[PDB]
C-alpha cells in the first residue's frame, strides 16, 4: 500500500478480470474441436493469459480499485517499497540506452565532420566507422563526464552563430 | 602595401546582418582600392539564398 | 473615398480593402495621422470610460431582464425545483411546437433558461423581490450615464489631463491598492454584514430600514473597545436554513471554513470577514509608494537598488521603470497576463469552493462557468504575449536598456526557445505513447497491460491539505502535527469535513487518468507558451529576416526568397498559438466536464477507466453524451434541445468555413474576382450598375484573420452547445 | 410584485438619455 | 493524421525556419550540428504534406468507420 | 506606392533589374563598389511589391529592399 | 426528394472541383494579375507578397485545392 | 410580463429597422469623397 | 561491387534495414519475454 | 479609332480606342404615350427628392413596426399566439 493501493495478489477486481478474460476465451474455444488450429491458438492464448496475471500477482505490482496494474513514480517511494523497478530501473534503462545512440550519433558526426566532404558522408554513412563508434557509445556516461569536466564538450558562446536580437 | 588580411586567411564575422555572424571563413581576396566592402570572404555554410561567398569590410572581419 | 479619417494612406486606396483595414485599425490609435502621446493616452482615457459604461450597461440589462421576464422571486422559495430563466422569447419564425417547447419555468410564453448564474450570486448577496432588481438595474443606467459623461467632460481642454498625469505610477498604484481595491472591499464587507447575512437569516434589510436594524447585538462597542471576538459568538448552526431563521446565529465576521450543510456552499460571515481583512491589507499596501507628503517610496530607486552583485542578473532592473512607464504595451501586457491568470484562478475556485448559495446543485451553471472563465483567460492570455511581441517591436529601445533583465533574456532567446521546444517535444512524445499504448493494449482485450502512472506528488500535496483517502498521514492528515494543532479549533473542522467528502468538488479524487489528462494539459501550455515566446523574442529579428524590426508587428511575409519566409511576423506567431490555447482549453474543459459528468451521476468508475485511453474519451464522452443533444429536432418532432443541436451544427459550419480562409490562399481568389469583374462589365442591364471600389481579394494577413476568427467561433459555439445541451438533458 | 408597465417605461426613458449621452461621448470621440 | 495535416496546412515557412534556427543553436552548442542544414519543408513542399495528410486520414477514417459498420452488421 | 531602398552593400550586379517585372530600378554610375555602379528606384510608383528583386540580390544581407506600404492601383496589379 | 437534394449536391461539388481545374489548366501560362506565369515555370509557391497577394496562383496550386475538393465529393 | 406589446415591437425594431437604418448610413458614409 | 556496397551504405537503405533490425530485435524479445510490464529483475 | 485598316489606336480618336461605346443605348423621344406619361409623372412629382423619396422607404419601416404589434396577431403567428402546458424537466425541476 503506498497510496490507497491493494496489492494486485489480494485484490478481488484483479483476479475477476481474469477470470472473466479467460471465460471468454474459453467461450470462443468451446465452437471449435480438441486438436484444430483454432484450437491450438485459444489454448495458447488462455496460457499466456493466465501466465500474464500469475506473473503480475508474483511482482508485486500495485492493482487499484479497478483491478488494474499501478506504476509507483518516485524514487524513495518506489525504494523503500518495493517498486524501483516501476519506473526507476526503467529510468535508468533509457537514460543509458538513449545516451549510447546518441553519443554514438554526436561522434560520427564529429569524426566525418572533419572529412573534405562530410555532406556525402553523412548521406552515405561509414558503415565500419559507424559500427565502430556504435560499439564505442556503450561508455558514453564515462566519456560525456570526461568530456564535461575536460571542457571540451561545449562550444563556446562567442563561436556559434546568433541572430540580430 | 596591401590592407586587410592575406588571401588564405581564417577570418570571423563580426557583422550581426550576416549569416555567417561570428563563424569564420576564408578570405578569397582584398581589392585595394577605396571600397566599402573590399573584403571577399567564402564560407563552406551556404546560407537561405545558397550563397557561400560575401563581401565585408576591414573592421567586419577579425584574424584566426 | 475618405472614410479611414485616422489613415489618409487607406483613405486613397480604390479597392476594397480600404473598408476591410479601414475597420481593423480603428483602434491603433499608436498608427493614426497626427498622433501624439498625449491626445493618445487623452483618447484611452475616453475609451476606458465608454468602456466601463457598456459594462454598466449590460450588467443593467441582466437585471432588468431577470426582474421583468425571470421567475426569480419564484426561484427564491424553490432554488432547487425551479430552472431560472434568463429572457423572454419573441421569434416570429418560430412554430407552434416551437412556441410550446420553449416554455417551461411556469412562463407566460417561450423563455430562456438561464445558464450565467447570476440568480445564486443575486440570491446570495441578499436580492429577494423583482423591485430591488429593477432599482439595482436603473442605478447602473444612472451610474453608465454617469460615466459616459465623464468620459466626454475628460475630452474637453478645460479637463484633459497632461501626459505627465498618465505617467503618475506611485499615486495611481496609491489610490488603486487603497481606495479601487481596499475601500471597494470594505465597502462590501459593510453591505455583507447590514444586508447579506441578515437577509440570509429571515430578516429583511432594506434602504428603508437599516437605520434602525442593529448588524449585531452588540453595535459598535465591540469593534472600538477591541472586542472583536465578540462578533463571531454563535455563528449559523450546522442545521440552519438559508433564508429563514431555524438555526440562525448572530456573529458576523466567523472562520468555521467549508461549505454551509445545505446550500452547499461558503458560509457569508466567512466571506465578510475575508473582505474586511483583504479591505485592511489593501488599504495598508496603497499607503507604500511616495506622492506629496514627503513619505512613501519610489519604483524608481527600488528598480535600480534590485541588482545582485557578481553580475548574475547583470544591470538588473535599470531603466525598468521608464520602460514600463513610458510604454503601453508593456502595462497592458503585464495587466492581460496578471488578468488572464486571475481568471483561471477564479475559475479553478469556484467549482471546488462555491461561493453562491444553490450553486454545487446547478451542474449546467457550474460547468459553463467553469469553461467561460477558461476560455476568457486563454483569450487573454494570447493577447498579453502578442502585446508583449508588440512591445518588443514597437517600444523596446537597446540602449536605455542596455545590460538589464530585458536585454539580457533577449541575448540567450536561443536557449529559451530550444528548451521550450524540447519540454513540448517530451511531453507530446510520452503523453501521446503512453495514450497510444493504452489504446493498443485495450484494442487487444488486455486491460492489465496498461501503462497507469499513479499520480503519487498530486495525492501527497492533497494529503497535507487533509485528504486521508491515501494513507499519507502527513500535515494536515495528521491529527497530532504542529499545523493541524494550530488550527484544531480554527477553520480546520469545517475545512477538513469538506475536503474528506466525496459529495463536492473540494480536490476530487484522481488517478491515472488525471495524471495522463494533467501532463496533456502541461503539453498544451508549454506548446502555446512556446509560440508565443517564440514569436515574442524573434519579433525584431531573426537570422531569416535580421531586420524584422523595420517591417511592423504584423506584415504578410518578405517574399518566396531565401526559401520561403511564409508567417514569419510576430502577429502570424500570435496567429498560431491561438490553435494552439483554444487545443489547451478543450483539453481542460473536456477534462473537467467529463469527471464532473461522472460525479454528479455516482459513477466515479467510468472516468476512472475510459479515461487512460482516447477511445474511452471518444466513445463514452462525445458520442455517449451526445445522444440527446443531436436529438434537439428530428423527422418526429421537437424540444427545447432544438437550439443547441442547430448552434451545434451552426458551430460546425462556421469551424467549417474558416478552413477554407485558413488553406486557400490569396493567388486564386484574385484570378477568380478578376473573371467576376470582367463578367460584370460585360453583361447587359447590369453594365448600368457600377462598383464604387474595385473587388479585390482578401489580403494574407486579413485572410488569416478571417479564417482564425471563424474557427474560434466555430469552436466555442460548438463547444458551448454540447456542453450546455449535455449537462441540461440529464439535470 | 411584478414590475409594472410604467417601470418598463420609464426604464426605456433612462436608457433613451443614456443612449444619448453615449452619442455624444462617441461624437467627442471621433473628432 | 487528419488533424496533422492542419499543422501544415495552417502554418508557414518562416515559423519554422525560425525555430529551426533556435534549435540549430542548441545542436551547435553542443558540437552535433549537421552539415547538411536543416531547413524548413518548401511551401510548395509544406502544401504536399498537408494535403497528403489530410486525404489519408480522411479516406482511412472512412474507411476504417464503413469496414468495422459493415462487418459487424452485414 | 511600396518604398524601394538601395543600400552601400551592393556589389552592381544588375541581377535585381533585370528581375523587376515593371521597370522600376535601374543602374547608376557608383565608386564603392567594383562595378563602379549602384542600383536605384526612380519609378517607384510602378513598384508592385512582388519582391523579385529581392530573391535576385547575392549580398548578405540583401542590398535592395521593398516595405509594401499605401496600395494603388498600380501597386495592386489590377486590369479592371 | 432526398435522392434529389443529393444529386444536386454530387453535381455541385462536381462542378466547383471542374471549375478549380478548369480554372487552374486555362491560366496557368498567364493571367490579368501575372502576365508571365508562365515563365514562372508550373510549380511555384507564388510571386511574393505584391499586388495584395500571389498565394498559390500557379497551376500545382490549383491541383492542390481540386485534391481536396474532389475529397469532399467522393 | 407587463406590457406584452414592448417586445413584438422592440425586436423588428432592432432587428430590422435599426440595421437597415445603419447599414444605408454607413455604406453613405464610407464612400462620401469629403467627409 | 564496390559501388553496390556504397549504395547500401546510402541512408535510406542503412535507415530502413536499421529498423527492420531493431523491430525484429523487439518483436524476438517479445515472443520469448512478453507481458514485460516493469523491469522484474 | 481610324480602324480602316488594322490601325486600332488613335490619339485624335482616343474615344473609340478604349471602347467606349453604347452596343445597345439608342436615342428616340417617341415612344411612350402622351396621356400614360404625363399621369406618371404626375404621380411621382415630388417624390425624386432624396429626402422625399426616404420618407416613402420610411412607411415601409413603419409598417415593419405596425406588423409586430398588429399584423402580426392579425395572421395568427405562432408566437403572438398562446401557450399550452408545459413540462418538468430532467429532474425534479420545472
Ligand atoms: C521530481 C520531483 C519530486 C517530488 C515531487 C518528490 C516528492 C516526494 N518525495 Mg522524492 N525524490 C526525488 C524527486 C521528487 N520527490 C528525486 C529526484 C529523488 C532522488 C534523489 C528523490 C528521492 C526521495 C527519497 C529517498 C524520498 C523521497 C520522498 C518523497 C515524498 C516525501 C518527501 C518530501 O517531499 O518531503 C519534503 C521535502 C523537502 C525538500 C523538505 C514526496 C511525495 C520520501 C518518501 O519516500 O516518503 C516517505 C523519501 O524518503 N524522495
Ligand atoms: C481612490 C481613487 C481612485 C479610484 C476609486 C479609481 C478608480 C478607477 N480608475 Mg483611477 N486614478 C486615480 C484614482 C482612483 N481611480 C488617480 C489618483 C489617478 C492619477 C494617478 C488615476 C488614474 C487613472 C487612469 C489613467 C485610469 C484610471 C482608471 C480607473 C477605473 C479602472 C477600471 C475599472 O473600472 O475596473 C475596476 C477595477 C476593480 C473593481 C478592482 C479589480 C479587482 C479584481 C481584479 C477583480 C476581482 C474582485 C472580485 C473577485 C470580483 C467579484 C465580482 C463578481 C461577483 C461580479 C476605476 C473605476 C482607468 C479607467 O478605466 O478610466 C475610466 C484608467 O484609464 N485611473
Ligand atoms: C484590454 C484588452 C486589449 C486592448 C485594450 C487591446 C488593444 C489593442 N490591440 Mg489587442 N488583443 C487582446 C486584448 C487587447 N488588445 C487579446 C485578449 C488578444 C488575443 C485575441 C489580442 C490580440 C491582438 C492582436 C493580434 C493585435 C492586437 C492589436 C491591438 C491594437 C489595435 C487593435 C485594433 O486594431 O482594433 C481592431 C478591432 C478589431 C479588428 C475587432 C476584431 C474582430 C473580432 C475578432 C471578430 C469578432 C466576431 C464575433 C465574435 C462574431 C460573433 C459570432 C456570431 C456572429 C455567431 C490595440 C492598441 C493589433 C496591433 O497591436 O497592431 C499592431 C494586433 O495586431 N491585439
Ligand atoms: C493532431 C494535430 C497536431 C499534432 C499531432 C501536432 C503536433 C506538434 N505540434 Mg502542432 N499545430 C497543429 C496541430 C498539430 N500539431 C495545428 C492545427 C496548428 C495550427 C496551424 C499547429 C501549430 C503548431 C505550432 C506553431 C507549433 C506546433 C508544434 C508541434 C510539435 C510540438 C512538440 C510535441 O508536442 O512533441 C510531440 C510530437 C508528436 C505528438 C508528433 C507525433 C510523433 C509521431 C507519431 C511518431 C512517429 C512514429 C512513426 C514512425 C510515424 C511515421 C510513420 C510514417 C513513416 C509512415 C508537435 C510535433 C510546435 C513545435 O514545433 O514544437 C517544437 C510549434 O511551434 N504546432
Ligand atoms: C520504453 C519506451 C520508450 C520509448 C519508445 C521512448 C522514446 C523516446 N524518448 Mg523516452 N523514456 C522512457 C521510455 C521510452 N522513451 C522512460 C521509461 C523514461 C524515464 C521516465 C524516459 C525518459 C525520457 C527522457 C528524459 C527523454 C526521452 C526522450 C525520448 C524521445 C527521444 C529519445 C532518444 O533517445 O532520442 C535520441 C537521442 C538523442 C537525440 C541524444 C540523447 C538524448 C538523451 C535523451 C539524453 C540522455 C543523457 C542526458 C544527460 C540525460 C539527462 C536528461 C535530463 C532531462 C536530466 C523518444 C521518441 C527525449 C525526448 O523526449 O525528446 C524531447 C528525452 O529527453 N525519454
Ligand atoms: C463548410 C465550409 C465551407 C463553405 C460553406 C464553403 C463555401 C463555398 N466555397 Mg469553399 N472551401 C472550403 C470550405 C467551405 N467552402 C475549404 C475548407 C476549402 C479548402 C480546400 C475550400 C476551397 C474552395 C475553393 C477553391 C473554392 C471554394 C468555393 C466556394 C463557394 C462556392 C459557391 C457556392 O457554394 O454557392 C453558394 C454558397 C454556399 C452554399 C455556402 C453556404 C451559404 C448559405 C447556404 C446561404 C445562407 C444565407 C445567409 C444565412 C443569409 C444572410 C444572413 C445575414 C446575417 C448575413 C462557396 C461560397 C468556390 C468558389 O469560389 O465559388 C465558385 C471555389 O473555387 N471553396
Ligand atoms: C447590453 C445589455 C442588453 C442586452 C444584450 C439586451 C438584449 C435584448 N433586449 Mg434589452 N434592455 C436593456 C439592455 C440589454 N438588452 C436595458 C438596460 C433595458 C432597460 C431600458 C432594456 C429594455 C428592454 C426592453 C423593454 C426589451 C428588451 C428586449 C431585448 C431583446 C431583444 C432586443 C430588442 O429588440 O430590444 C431593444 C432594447 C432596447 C430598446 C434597450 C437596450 C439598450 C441597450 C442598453 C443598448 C446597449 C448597447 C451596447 C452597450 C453597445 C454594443 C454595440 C452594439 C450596439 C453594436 C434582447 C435579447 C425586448 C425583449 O424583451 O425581447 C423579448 C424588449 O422589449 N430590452
Ligand atoms: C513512450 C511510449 C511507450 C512506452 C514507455 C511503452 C512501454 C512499454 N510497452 Mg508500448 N506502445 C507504445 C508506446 C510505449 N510503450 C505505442 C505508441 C504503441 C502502439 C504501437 C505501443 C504498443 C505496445 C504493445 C502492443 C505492447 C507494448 C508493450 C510495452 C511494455 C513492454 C516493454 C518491453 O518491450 O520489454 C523489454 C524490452 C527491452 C528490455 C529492450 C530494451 C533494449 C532496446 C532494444 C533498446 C532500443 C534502442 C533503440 C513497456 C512497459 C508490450 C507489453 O507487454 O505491455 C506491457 C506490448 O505487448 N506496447
Ligand atoms: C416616419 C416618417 C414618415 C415620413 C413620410 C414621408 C412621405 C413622403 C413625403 O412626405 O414626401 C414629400 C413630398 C414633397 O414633395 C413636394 O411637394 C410640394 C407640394 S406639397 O407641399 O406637397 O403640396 C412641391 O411643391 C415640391 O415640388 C415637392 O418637392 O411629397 C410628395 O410628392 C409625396 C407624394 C407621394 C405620392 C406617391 C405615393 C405612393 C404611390 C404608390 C403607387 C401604387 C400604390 C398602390
Ligand atoms: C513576453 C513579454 C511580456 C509578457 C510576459 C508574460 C505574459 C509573462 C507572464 C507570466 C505568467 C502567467 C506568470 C504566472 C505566474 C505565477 C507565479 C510566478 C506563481 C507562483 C508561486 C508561489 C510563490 C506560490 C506559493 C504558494 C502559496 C502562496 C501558498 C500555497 C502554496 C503555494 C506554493 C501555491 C512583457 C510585456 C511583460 C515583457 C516583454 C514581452
Ligand atoms: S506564399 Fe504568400 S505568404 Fe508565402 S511567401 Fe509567397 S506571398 Fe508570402
Ligand atoms: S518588388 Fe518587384 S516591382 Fe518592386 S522593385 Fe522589386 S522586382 Fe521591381
Ligand atoms: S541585385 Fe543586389 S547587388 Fe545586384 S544590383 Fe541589385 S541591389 Fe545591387
Amino acid at each position: 500500500d503506498v497510496a490507497g493501493l491493494t496489492p494486485c495478489s489480494e485484490s478481488k477486481a484483479f483476479a475477476k478480470r481474469k477470470k472473466n478474460e479467460v471465460k471468454a476465451l474459453n467461450k470462443r474455444l468451446k465452437n471449435y474441436e480438441a486438436d484444430s488450429a483454432p484450437a491450438l491458438a485459444l489454448k495458447a492464448t488462455i496460457a499466456r493469459t493466465e501466465a500474464r496475471f500469475d506473473k503480475y500477482a508474483k511482482q508485486g505490482l500495485l492493482c487499484g480499485t479497478d483491478g488494474l496494474p499501478h506504476l509507483i513514480a518516485d524514487p524513495g517511494l518506489a525504494l523503500r517499497y518495493g517498486h524501483a523497478g516501476d519506473v526507476f530501473i526503467p529510468t535508468i534503462g533509457f537514460i543509458y540506452f538513449a545516451g549510447w545512440l546518441g553519443y554514438a550519433g554526436s561522434k560520427y558526426l564529429q569524426a566525418v565532420a572533419a572529412t573534405a566532404k562530410p555532406i556525402e558522408k553523412e548521406i552515405i554513412i561509414d558503415v565500419p566507422l559507424a559500427w565502430k563508434l556504435l560499439w564505442e557509445g556503450f561508455g558514453w556516461p564515462l566519456r560525456a563526464f570526461a568530456e564535461y569536466k575536460n571542457g571540451s564538450l561545449m562550444e563556446d558562446d562567442a563561436k556559434i552563430t546568433v541572430s540580430p536580437r | 602595401p596591401d590592407v586587410g588580411p592575406k588571401r588564405g586567411t581564417q577570418v570571423r564575422i563580426l557583422r550581426p546582418e550576416s549569416y555567417w555572424f561570428r563563424e569564420t571563413g576564408k578570405v578569397v581576396s582584398v581589392d585595394q582600392s577605396g571600397i566599402r566592402y573590399p573584403v571577399v570572404v567564402r564560407f563552406e555554410k551556404v546560407n537561405y539564398a545558397g550563397v557561400s561567398t560575401n563581401n565585408y569590410a576591414l573592421d567586419e572581419v577579425v584574424a584566426a | 473615398k475618405l472614410f479611414p479619417k485616422f489613415s489618409q494612406a487607406l483613405a486613397q486606396d480604390p479597392t476594397t480593402r480600404r473598408i476591410w483595414f479601414g475597420i481593423a485599425t480603428a483602434h491603433d490609435f499608436e498608427s493614426h495621422d497626427g498622433m501624439t502621446e498625449e491626445r493618445l493616452y487623452q483618447k484611452i482615457f475616453a475609451s476606458h470610460f465608454g468602456q466601463l459604461a457598456i459594462i454598466f450597461l449590460w450588467t443593467s440589462g441582466n437585471l432588468f431582464h431577470v426582474a421583468w421576464q425571470g421567475n426569480f422571486e419564484q426561484w427564491v422559495q424553490d432554488p432547487l425545483h425551479i430552472r431560472p430563466i434568463a429572457h423572454a422569447i419573441w421569434d416570429p419564425h418560430f412554430g407552434q411546437p416551437a412556441v410550446e417547447a420553449f416554455t417551461r419555468g411556469g412562463a407566460s410564453g417561450p423563455v430562456n433558461i438561464s445558464t450565467s448564474g447570476v440568480y445564486q450570486w443575486w440570491y446570495t448577496i441578499g436580492l429577494r423581490t423583482n423591485q430591488e432588481l429593477y432599482t439595482g438595474s436603473i442605478f447602473l443606467l444612472v451610474l453608465a450615464a454617469l460615466f459616459l459623461f465623464a468620459g466626454w467632460l475628460h475630452l474637453q481642454p478645460a479637463f484633459q489631463p497632461a501626459l505627465s498625469w498618465f505617467k503618475n505610477a506611485e499615486s495611481r498604484l496609491n489610490h488603486h491598492l487603497a481606495g479601487l481595491f481596499g475601500v471597494s472591499s470594505l465597502a462590501w464587507t459593510g453591505h455583507l454584514v447590514h444586508v447579506a447575512i441578515p437577509e440570509s437569516r429571515g430578516q429583511h434589510v432594506g434602504w428603508d430600514n437599516f437605520l434602525t436594524v442593529l448588524p449585531h447585538p452588540a453595535g459598535l462597542t465591540p469593534f472600538f473597545t477591541g472586542n472583536w471576538a465578540a462578533y463571531a459568538e454563535n455563528p449559523d448552526s450546522a442545521s440552519h436554513v438559508f433564508n429563514t431563521a431555524q438555526g440562525s446565529g448572530t456573529a458576523i465576521l466567523t472562520f468555521l471554513g467549508g461549505f454551509h450543510p445545505q446550500t452547499q456552499s461558503l458560509w457569508l460571515t466567512d466571506m465578510a470577514h475575508h473582505h474586511l481583512a483583504i479591505a485592511v491589507i489593501f488599504i495598508l499596501a496603497g499607503h507604500m509608494y511616495r506622492t506629496i507628503f514627503g513619505i512613501g517610496h519610489s519604483m524608481r530607486e527600488i528598480l535600480e537598488a534590485q541588482t545582485p552583485p557578481s553580475g548574475s542578473l547583470g544591470a538588473g532592473h535599470k531603466g525598468l521603470y521608464d520602460t514600463v512607464n513610458n510604454s503601453l504595451h508593456f502595462q497592458l501586457g503585464l495587466a492581460l497576463a496578471s488578468v488572464g491568470t486571475i481568471s483561471s484562478l477564479v475559475a479553478q475556485h469556484m467549482y471546488s469552493l462555491p461561493p453562491y448559495a444553490f450553486l454545487a446543485q446547478d451542474f449546467t451553471t457550474q460547468a459553463a462557468l467553469y469553461t467561460h472563465h477558461q476560455y476568457i483567460a486563454g483569450f487573454i492570455m494570447c493577447g498579453a504575449f502578442a502585446h508583449g511581441a508588440i512591445f518588443f517591436v514597437r517600444d523596446y529601445d537597446p540602449a536605455q536598456n542596455r545590460g538589464n533583465v530585458l536585454a539580457r533574456i533577449l541575448d540567450h532567446k536561443e536557449a529559451l526557445i530550444s528548451h521550450l521546444s524540447w519540454a513540448s517535444l517530451f511531453l507530446g512524445f510520452h503523453t501521446l505513447g503512453l495514450y497510444v499504448h493504452n489504446d493498443v493494449v485495450q484494442a487487444f482485450g488486455t486491460p492489465e497491460k496498461q501503462i497507469l502512472i499513479e499520480p503519487v506528488f498530486a495525492q501527497w500535496i492533497q494529503a497535507a491539505h487533509g485528504k486521508t483517502a491515501y494513507g499519507f498521514d502527513f500535515l494536515l492528515s495528521s491529527a497530532t502535527s504542529a499545523p493541524s494543532l494550530a488550527g484544531q479549533a480554527l477553520w480546520l473542522p469545517g475545512w477538513l469535513q469538506g475536503i474528506n467528502s466525496d459529495a463536492n468538488s473540494l480536490f476530487l479524487t484522481i488517478g491515472p487518468g488525471d495524471f495522463l489528462v494533467h501532463h496533456a494539459i502541461a503539453l498544451g501550455l508549454h506548446t502555446t507558451t512556446l509560440i508565443l515566446v517564440k514569436g515574442a523574442l524573434d519579433a525584431r529579428g531573426s537570422k531569416l529576416m535580421p531586420d524584422k524590426k523595420d517591417f511592423g508587428y504584423s506584415f504578410p511575409c518578405d517574399g518566396p526568397g531565401r526559401g520561403g519566409t511564409c508567417d514569419i511576423s510576430a502577429w502570424d506567431a500570435f496567429y498560431l498559438a491561438v490553435f494552439w490555447m483554444l487545443n489547451t482549453i478543450g483539453w481542460v474543459t473536456f477534462y473537467w466536464h467529463w469527471k464532473h459528468l461522472g460525479i454528479w451521476q455516482g459513477n466515479v468508475n467510468q472516468f476512472n477507466e475510459s479515461s487512460t485511453y482516447l477511445m474511452g474519451w471518444l466513445r463514452d464522452y462525445l458520442w455517449l453524451n451526445s445522444s440527446q443533444l443531436i436529438n434537439g429536432y428530428n423527422p418526429f418532432g421537437m424540444n427545447s434541445l432544438s437550439v443547441w443541436a442547430w448552434m451545434f451544427l451552426f458551430g460546425h459550419l462556421i469551424y467549417a468555413t474558416g478552413f477554407m480562409f485558413l488553406i486557400s490562399w490569396r493567388g486564386y481568389w484574385q484570378e477568380l474576382i478578376e473573371t467576376l469583374a470582367w463578367a460584370h462589365e460585360r453583361t447587359p442591364l447590369a453594365n448600368l450598375v457600377r462598383w464604387r471600389d474595385k473587388p479585390v481579394a482578401l489580403s494574407i494577413v486579413q485572410a488569416r484573420l478571417v479564417g482564425l476568427t471563424h474557427f474560434s467561433v466555430g469552436y466555442v459555439l460548438t463547444y458551448a452547445a454540447f456542453l450546455i445541451a449535455s449537462t441540461s438533458g440529464k439535470f | 410584485m411584478p414590475i409594472a408597465d410604467y417601470q418598463v417605461f420609464t426604464a426605456l426613458f433612462l436608457a433613451l438619455a443614456t443612449g444619448i449621452f453615449a452619442v455624444r461621448l462617441g461624437v467627442a470621440l471621433y473628432k | 493524421v487528419w488533424a496533422f495535416s492542419l499543422m501544415f496546412l495552417f502554418s508557414g515557412r518562416g515559423y519554422w525556419q525560425e525555430l529551426i534556427e533556435s534549435i540549430v543553436w542548441a545542436h551547435n552548442k553542443l558540437k552535433v550540428a549537421p552539415a547538411i542544414q536543416p531547413r524548413a519543408l518548401s511551401i510548395t513542399q509544406g502544401r504536399a504534406v498537408g494535403v497528403a495528410h489530410y486525404l489519408l486520414g480522411g479516406i482511412a477514417t472512412t474507411w476504417s468507420f464503413f469496414l468495422a459498420r459493415i462487418l459487424a452488421v452485414g | 506606392s511600396h518604398t524601394v531602398k538601395i543600400y552601400d552593400t551592393c556589389i552592381g550586379c544588375t541581377q535585381c533589374v533585370r528581375a523587376c517585372p515593371t521597370d522600376v530600378l535601374e543602374m547608376v554610375p557608383w565608386d564603392g563598389c567594383k562595378a563602379n555602379q549602384i542600383a536605384s528606384a526612380p519609378r517607384t510608383e510602378d513598384c508592385v511589391g512582388c519582391k523579385r528583386c529581392e530573391s535576385a540580390c547575392p549580398t548578405d544581407f540583401l542590398s535592395v529592399r521593398v516595405y509594401l506600404g499605401s496600395e494603388t492601383t498600380r501597386s495592386m496589379g489590377l486590369a479592371y | 426528394t432526398a435522392d434529389f437534394l443529393v444529386h444536386h449536391i454530387h453535381a455541385f461539388t462536381i462542378h466547383v472541383t471542374v471549375l478549380i481545374l478548369l480554372k487552374g489548366v486555362l491560366y496557368a501560362r498567364s493571367s490579368r494579375l501575372i502576365p508571365d506565369k508562365a515563365n514562372l515555370g508550373f510549380r511555384f509557391p507564388c510571386d511574393g507578397p505584391g499586388r495584395g497577394g500571389t498565394c498559390q496562383v500557379s497551376a500545382w496550386d490549383h491541383v492542390f485545392l481540386g485534391l481536396f475538393w474532389m475529397y469532399n465529393s467522393i | 410580463m407587463s406590457a406584452q406589446f414592448l417586445p413584438s415591437i422592440l425586436v423588428p425594431l432592432v432587428g430590422l429597422v435599426f440595421p437597415a437604418v445603419a447599414m444605408a448610413s454607413m455604406f453613405l458614409y464610407i464612400e462620401k469623397e469629403e467627409i | 561491387m564496390k559501388d553496390f556496397t556504397t549504395y547500401l551504405s546510402t541512408a535510406p537503405v542503412l535507415t530502413l534495414l536499421s529498423v527492420t533490425v531493431v523491430a525484429g530485435l523487439l518483436i524476438e524479445i517479445n515472443r520469448f519475454f512478453p507481458d514485460a510490464l516493469i523491469a522484474a529483475f | 479609332k481610324y480602324g480602316e485598316e488594322s490601325r486600332y489606336f488613335d490619339l485624335k480618336d482616343l474615344e473609340n480606342t478604349v471602347g467606349s461605346w453604347d452596343m445597345y443605348g439608342q436615342e428616340d423621344k417617341s415612344r411612350y404615350n402622351g396621356l400614360q406619361s404625363e399621369f406618371f409623372e404626375r404621380a411621382a412629382n415630388g417624390l425624386s427628392r432624396r429626402e422625399y423619396i426616404l420618407g416613402l422607404v420610411a412607411i415601409g419601416g413603419a409598417g415593419i413596426l405596425a406588423w409586430g404589434g398588429k399584423g402580426a396577431a392579425d395572421v395568427r403567428l405562432p408566437t403572438v399566439g398562446p401557450q399550452q402546458p408545459a413540462q418538468v424537466g430532467p429532474r425534479g425541476r420545472l
